[PDB]
């Protein structure tokens, strides 16, 4: 909805005379921009982590390689499944994607 | 006559308010002004005058 | 974060020698029937 | 998980914002690294 | 089990949204003028001793919540980014905190600031909202007053505790005019032209509308200012006569005083109030809800009681924390069957569960946090998770059987 | 089990899953609301007991049949203002539930008072949560509060409540109006009245 | 009604009172000479036909009564729009003609 | 040809696209707007010159 | 103070073009897809495909 109400707005920026600063006193849009952000700054962390903890306990590249090419298949086929019969694709869904990780 | 003067005096009317939007900068005080009320009552409807 | 590894740090170390682990298939499957 | 499907009113739908996805990343966690995994064991390993 | 019960649950953390605002209420009237320097003071404090934070402060006169009016008034504020703002004396948690003692501390007026519950509304943790219905069709006046009994009378019981406020409650002082009838058709003039003169010069009047550079808008007459500011300039408004004759109000009026409510509220269809309460340092809703009932209960006859935006409508942990396991423990050693053969599995784990929960509770309480719906998700993860230390050394051991 | 396969349908679930993340821009919440239809009406100059009897109770008089259904409240202001709410079931169809409300509306409609009538009265979907507030302020010549606050309604509000699903614009001011302050000396001078 | 009339009193009313209809892409006029204006709601394609119907009468329901009594009964009406017609039925006269 | 070939009307007869309207193939729609609330014969002008 | 719309001919968002290439770019994802499935590692996914 946000996405083109700065599209509708962004087309009467040049009609504009004198003195008509559009400015942001309340926004919760930039908020959700960082849910997103947030939940790409975790996973990654999962990934390295990962990664590491394997190089802990069964050490080697090619042994590693496996555990975590398999990750992300699963955390993208998550939201796909999302489209069908009744249910969702929000967001409380990609943080709750994080315990899911 | 009887129509007429029931809606002449049976009325719901609207008068605005004391110090209303556009004020005189320095107004303390602000009230709804209170013209005509709906009567209330089978009594009240005997003293409407024709 | 505190509901997964809060109820993790038990489950982890005190869900794996301690208690109903290995009380399990030994305490209640028989010592009865 | 999925039995919480059965939910209330306003705090409705948010035992679906999962159970769902636990239970998809579980199915295909069950499935995706069913069908893959002992896929990527045989080719490249020791 | 003595580890929650103990706690108080979590609906869903309030956060700091990068954007809060303030509210600001004043007496019975109260003007535009009056408020706009108690907003004044408000568009201030953020900008003077809070550079550091506050992005900037939007200011508006006539707002509110509840309703507009020349009483409310209502700001916005932004903040500058996140990181801009490191510990919790730089966020929302002790903004609002310092602010609400700041504000409130001094000055003559009603001010807060809250914070977005990070949804739309109802539900907010322990919180109830009370509707006070009239039921047998009495009077506003004989409602109030029950609203007056319970409202000193739930202010006399701090013993168990409760918080209760009502909404834009006020009665403020209304002008009434009083046209005689018998005086003013004997007098000579119409009685349409007589609130006419009373509705378009006081409260003003849409005549029709008219074009400005392209569009269509408005007409409105309402009378200069100086001759409608108080009780006084209502007597030099003439009228004209049958006759031709210029008789002003004074001669047909009578200028009374007297209360009377600004903001009407019904529930359902039939005149209702709130009231808008709280739970206790202790007891939550559950409790502090129910003994709100029959305290309504010893009131006069003809009053009735509903509950709005936080009466659910039947959701919360409780009555859904329950019912949640127990569908949830008919299919938790359902499969533990599978492969797994008689009821000799179905204990391995099943009992294994709280194990997970033992830590969660300690964290949850040794940390400072609450029982929430991630909280109580993770509840629901570590039982799963348990799944893979547990149980996957049943079928390790059953399987070597 | 030959392992070719497998990273073939790993190859789905991946792009079918990177079409669906193709929902971009992604939205924050979860429809967590029972579903509010809100009824504004608001008879110009009018005091509070007023709009109570005349508009209010006569809208809530004809809400009969509305399917669904939870409660309703009501606001009858002393500002001349009256609103509404009506709530329905967490999952009910918001469109529908948006009709239902304006076709007893319209069996009310013609027993409020032509002063009011024409005022407005509108039926639409509720937050009260605003998404984005959008400021119009000034920075040379400045044009002032009723100067901007048209132009920002005589201009783009009129962009904007039309676009991508907004419930109801409440614009911070008042776009132009044919002002006449009459003086009652100079109306009595000359022998007339408002009227 | 003349061109410019029907343009302020009757048109522009109705396009500013179009808020808060779901989906939709835009809107056009036709305010005409004879007297007639039509404003043409054009939707997302795959919309239920049957709900942005309703959104438009409900907006219209809005600006009913500041539209004049003289246009006010005379009609107004809300449907669906095709521009291309499936059939015309002409009815001819064969004998004792009876004319337009 | 043979309509507009002679006689003081505009006439074409076309055909039908095989649809309801829009998307003919080359084609385009262009609408001129009145942006700063400028005049009828203040944007017809606008029209000529474009 | 004389902007632009484009109406029923500005699509909206089709035609061939940005519907031709993103056409047979999840067509081309699939199209060496199960030339695979039995035919093993990328030696058969360009008997075809060219």
């Amino acid at each position: 909805t946000a996405a083109a109400i700065r599209a509708e707005l962004a087309k009467m920026e040049p009609f504009f005379p004198s003195g008509l600063k559009i400015v942001y006193p309340y926004d919760t849009t930039p908020f959700v921009k960082i849910s997103i952000h947030e939940v790409v700054k975790t996973l990654v962390e999962a990934i390295i982590l990962v990664f590491l903890v394997m190089y802990l306990f069964l050490q080697n590249f090619r042994a590693t390689l496996i555990p975590t090419i398999a990750v992300p298949v699963v955390l993208l086929g998550t939201f796909a499944v999302l489209a069908a019969f009744g249910f969702s694709i929000n967001t409380l869904t990609m943080f709750g994607m994080v315990l899911a990780i | 006559d009887v129509i007429t003067a029931i809606k002449a005096q049976n009325a719901q009317v609207a008068a605005g308010q004391l110090g209303g939007t556009p004020p005189v900068k320095g107004q303390q005080l602000n009230a709804s002004i209170i013209a005509q009320t709906r009567l209330t009552s089978t009594e009240e409807f005997g003293k409407i005058l024709l | 974060g505190t509901g997964v590894m809060g109820g993790m740090v038990t489950a982890t170390v005190l869900a794996i020698f301690f208690v109903p682990v290995f009380f399990v298939v030994v305490r209640r499957r028989f010592s009865r029937k | 998980f999925v039995p919480m499907a059965f939910f209330g009113g306003s705090t409705g739908a948010i035992y679906r914002q999962f159970s769902i996805t636990i239970v998809s990343a579980m199915a295909l966690s069950v499935l995706v690294a069913l069908i893959l995994t002992p896929a990527l064991c045989a080719t490249m390993l020791k | 089990a003595y580890l929650f019960v103990r706690l108080p649950s979590s609906f869903l953390p309030d956060e700091d949204q990068g954007v809060f605002m303030t509210m600001v209420q004043l007496p019975a009237g109260a003007t535009q003028e009056r408020t706009q320097k108690v907003l004044n003071e408000v568009t201030h404090y953020y900008l003077t001793k809070e550079k550091n934070n506050v992005e900037s402060v939007f200011a508006v006169n006539g707002f509110g919540f509840a309703g507009r009016g020349q009483n409310t008034g209502i700001a916005f504020v932004s903040l500058k980014d996140w990181a801009d703002r490191p510990g919790e004396e730089n966020k929302v948690e002790a903004i609002t905190m310092r602010a609400t003692r700041a504000f409130s501390q001094i000055k003559d007026a009603m001010v807060f600031a809250f914070n977005l519950p990070a949804i739309v509304e109802l539900g907010t943790a322990t919180g109830f909202d009370f509707e006070l219905i009239d039921q047998a069709g009495l009077g506003h006046e004989k409602l109030t007053q029950a609203r007056n009994q319970l409202l000193a009378e739930a202010a006399k019981h701090p013993d168990m505790l409760t918080s209760v406020r009502p909404n834009g409650l006020e009665d403020t002082p209304q002008f009434k005019i009083d046209i005689d009838q018998e005086k003013a058709q004997a007098l000579g003039v119409s009685i349409n032209d007589i609130n006419t003169t009373l509705g378009a010069a006081w409260g003003g009047s849409y005549v029709n509308d008219f074009i400005d550079r392209g569009r269509v808008k408005k007409v409105y007459v309402m009378s200069e200012a100086k001759y409608r500011m108080l009780p006084d300039d209502i007597g030099d408004w003439y009228v004209r006569a049958a006759d031709g004759q210029m008789v002003p109000f004074s001669a047909f009026s009578s200028s009374r005083w007297e209360y009377g409510s600004p903001r009407l509220e019904r529930y359902n269809g039939l005149p209702s109030m709130e009231i808008l309460g709280q739970a206790a340092p202790g007891k939550s809703t559950g409790e502090a809800m129910e003994l709100m009932e029959q305290l309504a209960s010893k009131l006069p006859t003809g009053v009735g009681y509903d509950w709005t935006g936080m009466s659910y409508q039947e959701r919360l942990s409780g009555n859904q924390a329950p019912s949640l396991y127990a569908i949830s423990l008919i299919v938790v050693f359902l499969c533990l069957a599978a492969l797994y053969e008689s009821w000799s599995i179905p204990f391995s784990v099943m009992l294994v569960v709280p194990l997970g929960v033992i830590g969660a509770l300690l964290a949850a309480t040794f940390r400072g946090l609450t029982n929430d719906v991630y909280f109580q998700v993770g509840l629901l993860t570590t039982i799963g998770l348990s799944a893979k230390n547990a149980i996957l050394i049943v079928e390790f051991a059953k399987d070597l059987m | 089990d030959r392992p070719i396969f497998a990273w073939v349908i790993a190859i789905i679930i991946m792009l079918a899953g990177g079409l669906a993340i193709l929902k971009l821009p992604v939205a924050q919440y979860p429809t967590i609301a029972p579903p509010a239809v809100t009824i504004s009406a608001s008879y110009p100059g009018a005091d509070a007991k007023t709009v109570q009897d005349t508009v209010t109770q006569v809208i809530e008089q004809n809400m009969n049949g509305i399917d669904n259904l939870m409660y309703m409240s009501s606001n009858s202001d002393s500002t001349g203002t009256v609103q509404i709410t009506l709530t329905f079931e967490s999952g009910t169809d918001a469109d529908i539930a948006q009709v239902q409300v304006q076709n007893k509306l319209q069996l009310a409609m013609p027993l409020l008072p032509q002063e009011v009538q024409q005022q407005g009265v509108s039926v639409e979907k509720s937050s009260s949560s605003f998404l984005m507030v959008v400021g119009v302020i000034n920075t040379d010549g400045t044009m002032t509060q009723e100067d901007i606050s048209d132009y920002v309604a005589a201009n783009m509000k009129d962009a904007i409540s039309r676009t991508s699903g907004v419930g109801d614009v409440q614009l911070f001011g008042s776009q132009y109006a044919m002002r006449i302050w009459m003086n009652p000396n100079e109306l009595n001078k000359f022998q007339l009245t408002p009227v």
